[PDB]
């Protein structure tokens, strides 16, 4: 019970016979185009199915093969193997069309914008519909932002590292913070919050590793890097 | 489900929800091809795992305890409002917008049809939400007008009748129970205002 | 030697069976011994020949091929 | 199990080939002056 | 003579191959284990279980009838999930008369058991007749 | 000299409605065209996951023939 | 911290503090050492009620007649309550969050 | 529909209505003749196009318009009071004589369970007819 | 069908209720208006209808004795 020896290799391991005309008493043989395919596949134990689950197969051909025998397949089963437009877009769809699928037409806002959560997106459609109208006393009351600025769409400061530099002496100005902890996250979280939108660039995981070596080295690290980071 | 004829000729049956890009098994009429049958209809395993409440993986049917889960007549309507039955006295029904009607018997699940101050809401039934955990939006969320309107023809007295009586709620909130006899033009009424 | 958590399932019905795992990591697979080790077992035995002794005990508690330590 | 049941498994046909194969094989037996099927069929180097 | 030495079957001689391993028709099975995450059992042959594979319950099982299924036009899924019970005997077809490809049709009861849940006292007759 | 560089670039899609639970795309989806003037085939590298409430996903695509028709 | 009111069952879910620890359906008596002090521990069939976890096998919460008992707040030991634990389990995390 | 027996050993199940003159599609075990099984109960088309009140020939089933007359579980008991739901608020339950329960959301749907004077005639609601 | 009395399973009473309520309808105003039927184990009926947001309530009740 071997892997059949057509592979290149296997062939090469099989044991090599000589023979010569000398004993050959009578032969029949010849080509033949008996067997023919152009499409090969192995399909996977026939439980799975298309309709029903998860990829079912994956073909290969030769576009030069196939103009001669044109699709002849040959199967084997294997056993083994932005207040503005927010509230825009909501009368846009209207309060008749969007009472009718709130969680699914929550997740367009949500999946055209990045800035709201599921959650955040979900109740201001349900104060949107049932309200009639969103004002900026509700956006703010969902989630803390700057209602009263435009500028951001147009342009948004660069950020260059002097002012990141400036803006962690702002949020950190006195040597307990990195003593007390509970106050450390209330003011990372405002680093973040402003540094991740207000600017041209925003990144939690990056802003967050360099908090963290920040925090580590009692805001004066060894080397600028931490900063150009 | 069922169909056919009573004595008196008239035609009774059932018309079941059908839908389109559904998986549905076949079977041809001795086994020729052009002899198309359905036989029934099977969902994806997605689908199904987004339409069953039972949170546990496995498990004997015959245990006291995977009873109380297994054991659920679960069912949604093509209106997103649902039915659910269980093995346990716990049933719930739902209509337009929040409002349901639901029903048991343990003081634990109390809770589940209670009206203590507001009532019981519908974001607290652990029914009302999808498997992977999103809630069962209602498809319409204004609320909806009830009414039981009774009356017949005749009874074994043989005199016509002509007794109509209503139970009818308003979507305002407001309850009317009334009796009507419509030939002699008279009527009483209980009604409740939604002030 | 696997790693841990490496045994997942018990290929077989499973009826009652929710899934297995393993906490700690095997150890005790190890190849043939080499010639070193076999002559320091060897001078032990060969000091171990006699009893009452804390060198003899050694041996007589390492004689079972399980022991390591 | 209680059920007549057997479930073979194995990563490769080396593996399962194995198991079948040694699974009936040693209890076929005959009346061979000398042994079984197991001592003439060798059944080894599978892959 | 010495070629017809080969794999046959029956009193009348056939030639037995790739066909012969191909089920014809449908059989019958019970639910042994069900996953309830699911809702896809694994039916036991009398000396054997089919579904069941390494995969608990998603990526590999028998799937059951629905009474209706689909989604609506804003996308929500809607459709029903009906009773599953353990030991009750299934209805199998499998697709294209290939074994390891099951499907339960329908459930059937016992006798007894169908006995047990009606109150017709009628033993038989015409459904047509008034009483 | 150095040889040639393979295409690639970004492809885009549209679901009929967000998903509702996690989904898988297997490695190696081959992405292709029906006009008869660039009939050149696509490929993934590396595996990709579409989370669910997501109405769109894109996906880095590598052109397999070496050439400008990618 | 803030969180956001009432605090019904819902924000467990929707608003993202938590990660779940255990998931319902399953009851283990032997690994409930495991667990750790300020643990959410659920409680009821539908979710009813809820509880914090404290050490040597005990639990902080609120137990009484339904019509609003007079009965103040006071911890049980969880081997009677332990029937009724629906084995889920959450916990709580503020550094990554916003 | 389902069947089976509780931990305590009660049996529970279901016995759906059977009727005469029905077709049915059976399937043979193991292609046996002298094996049938009832695998389900389809009726005639002449029956079907009685029992639905869908005037609509045609049409996608994902249109927003589709939708309010496509999704409708239609279902007549043997007694010929029947039961009716939609995908829209719409939902309608009869009963002996011309009693009937009623139920809605849309004004425009509101004459079907009114209450206003002597309430909505049965021979009002469309699904009240074949 | 074998002359065995069907018992019910669960033979502590229930309590019903139906509850009524919605988002909005066509006038444009939110919907506020709460009313429930709820019945207890102990055989009490409770008629109410409610505003919520005005904090107005009015009941019918019926105690079990």
């Amino acid at each position: 019970l071997r892997k059949t020896p057509f592979n290149p290799t296997e062939w090469r391991a099989l044991d090599m016979i000589k023979v010569p005309t000398e004993d050959f008493i009578e032969e029949d043989v010849g080509k033949s185009d008996v067997e023919t395919y152009s499409i090969f596949t192995a399909t996977p134990a026939g439980m799975l199915k298309e309709l029903n689950g998860d990829v079912f197969s994956k073909p290969q051909f030769h576009p030069e093969l196939t103009d001669r025998y044109g699709y002849t397949k040959f199967e084997v089963e294997n056993i083994y193997l932005t207040y503005s437009k927010i509230m825009k877009d909501l009368s846009n769809y209207g309060r008749d069309n969007i009472s009718k699928g709130i969680d699914k037409y929550t997740s367009k806002l949500s999946s055209k914008y990045k800035n709201l959560k599921k959650a955040q997106a979900k109740k201001i459609i349900e104060k949107f519909v049932k309200e009639g109208k969103v004002t900026e006393k509700e956006y703010e009351k969902i989630t803390g932002n700057k209602v009263d600025d435009e500028l951001t769409s147009d342009n948004r400061p660069k950020l260059t590292k002097d002012k990141l530099k400036s803006i962690l002496k702002e949020k950190f100005k006195t040597q307990d913070d990195f003593n007390n902890s509970k106050k450390k996250k209330k003011a990372k979280t405002d680093a973040l919050k402003e540094l991740t939108t207000k600017y041209r660039f925003g990144n939690k995981t990056h802003a967050t590793t360099l908090l963290d070596e920040y925090i580590k080295y009692k805001g004066e690290p060894p080397n600028d890097e931490a900063f150009d980071k | 489900s069922f169909i056919g004829r009573t004595p008196e000729g008239s035609v009774f049956g059932t018309k079941p929800l059908i839908t389109e890009g559904s998986v549905v098994l076949i079977g041809f009429l001795n086994d020729d091809i052009n002899s198309p049958i359905i036989l029934s209809v099977y969902g994806d395993n997605e689908q199904n795992k987004m339409i069953n409440t039972n949170p546990l993986d496995g498990g004997k049917f015959d245990t006291e305890s995977v009873y109380k889960y297994s054991s659920s007549l679960y069912e949604i309507l093509p209106s997103l409002n649902y039915k659910y039955d269980d093995g346990e006295g716990t049933s719930i029904r739902t209509y337009n917008g929040k409002s349901f009607f639901s029903m048991t018997s343990g003081e634990e699940e109390k809770p589940q049809a209670t009206d203590f101050y507001t009532g019981t809401e519908y974001q607290d039934l652990f029914t009302s939400y999808y498997g992977n955990k999103t809630l069962i939006e209602p498809r319409i969320q204004k609320a909806p007008n009830m009414l039981f309107k009774h009356q017949g023809v005749f009874y074994d007295d043989g005199t016509p009748d002509n007794h109509i009586t209503t139970l009818f709620i308003s979507e305002r909130g407001d309850i009317r129970a009334s009796v009507l006899n419509t030939e002699t033009q008279k009527r009483t009424t209980q009604e409740m205002s939604s002030d | 030697n696997v790693p841990e958590g490496t045994i997942n399932t018990i290929a077989s019905g499973s009826s009652l069976i929710r899934s297995v795992n393993n906490e700690y990591s095997f150890n005790t697979g190890t190849k043939e011994e080499s010639q070193e080790d076999f002559k320091r077992r060897f001078h032990s035995f060969v000091e171990s020949r006699g009893r009452a002794t804390n060198k003899s005990v050694r041996y007589g508690a390492l004689q079972i091929p399980d022991v390591e330590g | 199990d209680g059920d007549n049941e057997v479930k073979f498994t194995g990563s490769s046909a080396h593996e399962v080939m194995t198991g079948i194969i040694r699974r009936f094989i040693p209890y076929m037996k005959y009346n061979y002056t000398e042994n079984t099927i197991d001592n003439y069929l060798d059944y080894d180097d599978l892959s | 003579m010495v070629v017809r030495f080969q794999s046959s079957m029956g009193r009348s001689l056939k030639r037995v191959d790739s066909d012969d391993l191909n089920v014809k028709g449908l059989v019958l099975a019970t639910v042994s284990k069900i996953n309830y995450k699911y809702q896809s059992v694994e039916v036991k042959v009398n000396n054997l279980t089919l579904g069941s594979r390494i995969g608990d319950d998603g990526s590999l099982a028998v799937p059951y009838p629905k009474s209706f299924i689909g989604r609506t036009p804003e996308g929500s899924v809607f459709g029903t999930k009906p009773l599953i019970t353990e030991g009750s005997v299934v209805l199998i077809g499998f697709l294209n008369d290939d074994i390891n490809s099951p499907i339960i049709l329908s459930v059937y009861g016992d006798n007894e058991q169908n006995k047990m849940i009606n109150t017709n006292p009628l033993d038989g007759g015409k459904f047509d007749t008034e009483s | 000299k150095r040889q040639s560089k393979r295409a690639y670039g970004d492809v885009t899609i549209q679901f009929y409605q967000p998903l509702d639970m996690r989904m898988y795309i297997p490695a190696g989806t081959t992405f292709t065209s029906t006009r008869q003037e660039y009939p050149q085939q696509f490929e993934t590298l590396v595996d990709y996951y579409a989370e669910p409430d997501s109405t769109e996903i894109v996906v880095e695509v590598y052109c397999k023939e070496t050439g400008v028709a990618g | 911290e803030e969180l956001a009111y009432p605090m019904n069952i819902n924000y467990f879910f929707t608003e993202g503090r938590f990660f779940t620890i255990f998931g319902k359906g399953h009851k283990y008596k032997v690994d409930v050492s495991k667990f750790i002090v300020g643990d959410i521990l659920f409680f009821g069939r539908s979710d009813t009620n809820i509880g914090i976890y404290v050490g040597d096998g005990e639990f902080i919460s609120m137990m009484g007649k339904f019509p609003k008992d007079e009965t103040p707040i006071g911890k049980y030991k969880l081997d009677d309550y332990w029937n009724e634990f629906n084995g889920r389990v959450m916990r709580f995390d503020e550094e990554v969050y916003i």
